[PDB]
């Protein structure tokens, strides 16, 4: 094959070990071209992790090693750290294409991280937004782990599904997950109902916050 | 040290072209070759092309079919990638990398930070920013006040938000940007520390949107409705 | 669309001779070196000899020095590899490769990392 294949993802506990396979073909690895490995942390540029199958440049700890058999390479990581989370790419050169190739990349997830309940705050429509004939309920969900959350909206006591947009959760620079849900309403809907509620379910616990049109006077 | 810094993000109409720059520093610019690699969403890194920083000769990936051209300015220590006839599959972050020679295949020992190229037919539009608040502007029930700014109706991504208490920067909480039903985007930025009372104008959210060359500040949360 | 086409391969008896040719086409630049690599069954691609088209300078691996002669004919865009006194250990698939970065050829004329354009290869068998 004239491309490199990596597993989509590999997970491991902190202090444990993980292995990332990078298989190629006779036109790259089998021809004699070595494999290079690149580490790309969240929101940063790729960094040369391992070059020449098993060599480490300045700054790479001994916890990263590599092997290559001429058709299948392997990046092993011993003693997993939380900062090891990211995407790891292998790379070589292919003689049948006469061009450099990259592996699909492997997302390294470090399990066992400390769980965190979400911090939930529900915002009513701003007066400025209401003067624009638009009303959006903002439910901000921050500082939780793991990333799985479920958001449900309630007008008074009844569920609401129309006009709801919930972001896919993603890790922020604080190494915690954050998410948001927006309930788009007309000014008449907001003023007619007694209250609106945002329900956030996360790992066996559900938090609900409620706003009302006349809660501030 | 060895450093590659590229130009900012760009948005382009389908069929237009884009020119991305990559300035090198910390080493002898003409002693190393410069490659370009792009990363589409949900895609692997794809090699784009090589250019010798000395003689300027180029080598391009056949996948681009003559649509990419590479150039260099040794006086400016900068290589340029021009990708013409842009289509939706060209939406990607475009990296530049330094070629460090190795007898069994060169390596890319130094990468630029990347430049996001968005290819879209949807118009570029500056964000509306609304001051939103939890706990009322003047609470009577000892409730903590949470300040946030609702940022909506912009295109393309992204916006950059910072908070200020006077001129002092303030910690914030970031949230994902989601594409609305109207193909525009919305997001929120929350002031991290809860408040009790403050003089009108003490806090502000500054929302920068480079695509629309606009920066919007909100420094007033009016009397609670 | 750079193309490198090998020819001249075949089957020879020990002590015989063969001349390989590499027809080059599609180059938008002409400061490139041409190398000949060979890959024996179940081995890697090893540099045999190379030549810089502008400089005319040639290099050879120790295993072929004296027996092999690489020559260029820039008018025809062809590089020839004259192989004399062939041994059974010379049996391999022979590839012709081009080096787009001249700095790499000056440092490592017979290393794989020097050549970024490659032909499909031609088979050479030396019997006994
Ligand atoms: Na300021």
């Amino acid at each position: 094959q004239s491309a490199l294949t990596q597993p989509p993802s590999v997970s491991g506990a902190p202090g444990q070990r993980v292995s990332i396979s990078c298989t190629g073909g006779s036109s790259n690895f089998g021809a004699g071209y070595d494999v290079h490995w690149y580490q790309q942390l969240p929101a940063t540029a790729p960094k040369l992790l391992i070059y020449g199958n098993n060599n480490r440049p300045s700054g790479v700890p001994d916890r990263f090693s590599g092997s290559k058999s001429g058709t299948s390479a392997s990046l092993a990581i011993t003693g997993l750290q939380a900062e090891d989370e990211g995407d790891y790419f292998c790379q070589s050169f292919d003689t049948s294409l006469s061009g450099w190739i990259f592996g699909g990349g492997t997302k390294l997830t470090v399990l066992g991280q400390p769980k965190a309940a979400p911090s939930v705050t529900l915002f009513p429509p701003s007066s400025e937004e209401l003067q624009a004939n638009k009303a959006t309920l903002v439910c901000l969900i921050s500082d939780f782990y793991p990333g799985a959350v479920t958001v449900a909206w309630k007008a008074d006591s009844s569920p609401v599904k129309a006009g709801v947009e919930t972001t896919t959760p993603s890790k922020q620079s604080n190494n915690k997950y954050a998410a948001s849900s927006y309930l788009s309403l007309t000014p008449e809907q907001w003023k007619s109902h007694r209250s609106y509620s945002c329900q956030v379910t996360h790992e066996g616990s559900t938090v609900e916050k409620t706003v009302a049109p006349t809660e501030c006077s | 040290q060895v450093q590659l810094v590229q130009s900012g993000a760009e948005v382009r109409n389908p069929g237009a072209s884009v020119k991305v720059s990559c300035k090198a520093s910390g080493y002898t610019f003409t002693s190393y070759a410069i490659h370009w690699v792009r990363q589409a969403p949900g895609h692997r890194l794809e090699w784009v092309g090589r250019i010798n920083t000395d003689n300027g000769n180029t080598k391009y990936s056949q996948k681009f079919h003559g649509r990419v051209a590479l150039s260099r300015d040794t006086s400016a220590s900068t290589t340029y990638m021009d990708l013409s006839s842009l289509n939706s599959e060209d939406t990607a972050v475009y990296y530049c990398a330094r070629a460090f020679y190795y007898s069994s295949g060169v390596m890319f020992d130094s990468w630029g930070q990347g430049a996001l190229v968005t290819v879209s037919s949807a118009p570029t539009k500056a964000p509306d920013v609304f001051p939103i608040i939890s706990g009322c502007r003047h609470p009577k029930d000892n409730s903590p006040v949470v300040l946030a700014c609702l940022i909506t109706g912009y295109h393309p991504t992204s916006v950059t938000v910072t908070w200020y208490m006077g001129t002092q920067s303030q910690p914030q909480r970031t949230f994902p940007e989601i594409q609305r039903r109207d193909s525009y985007y919305m997001t929120s930025s929350q002031l991290s520390t809860p408040l009790q009372q403050w003089r009108q104008g003490e806090y502000k959210c500054v929302v920068q949107h480079t695509a629309s060359k606009s920066k919007k500040e909100i420094f007033r949360w009016p009397e609670s409705p | 669309q750079v193309q490198l086409q090998e020819s001249g391969g075949g089957l020879v008896q020990a002590g015989g001779s063969l001349r390989l040719s590499c027809a080059a086409s599609g180059f938008t630049f002409d400061d490139y070196a041409i190398g000949w690599f060979r890959q024996a069954p179940g081995k890697e691609r090893e540099g045999v000899s190379g030549i810089r088209r502008s400089d005319g300078s040639t290099h050879y691996a120790d295993s072929v020095k004296g027996r092999f002669t690489i020559s260029t004919d820039n008018a025809k865009n062809t590089v020839y590899l004259q192989m004399n006194n062939l041994k059974p250990e010379d049996t391999a698939v022979y590839y012709c490769a081009a080096a787009g970065t001249p700095s790499y050829y000056y440092t490592e004329p017979l290393s794989l990392g020097t050549y970024d354009y490659w032909g499909q290869g031609t088979q050479v068998t030396v019997s006994s």
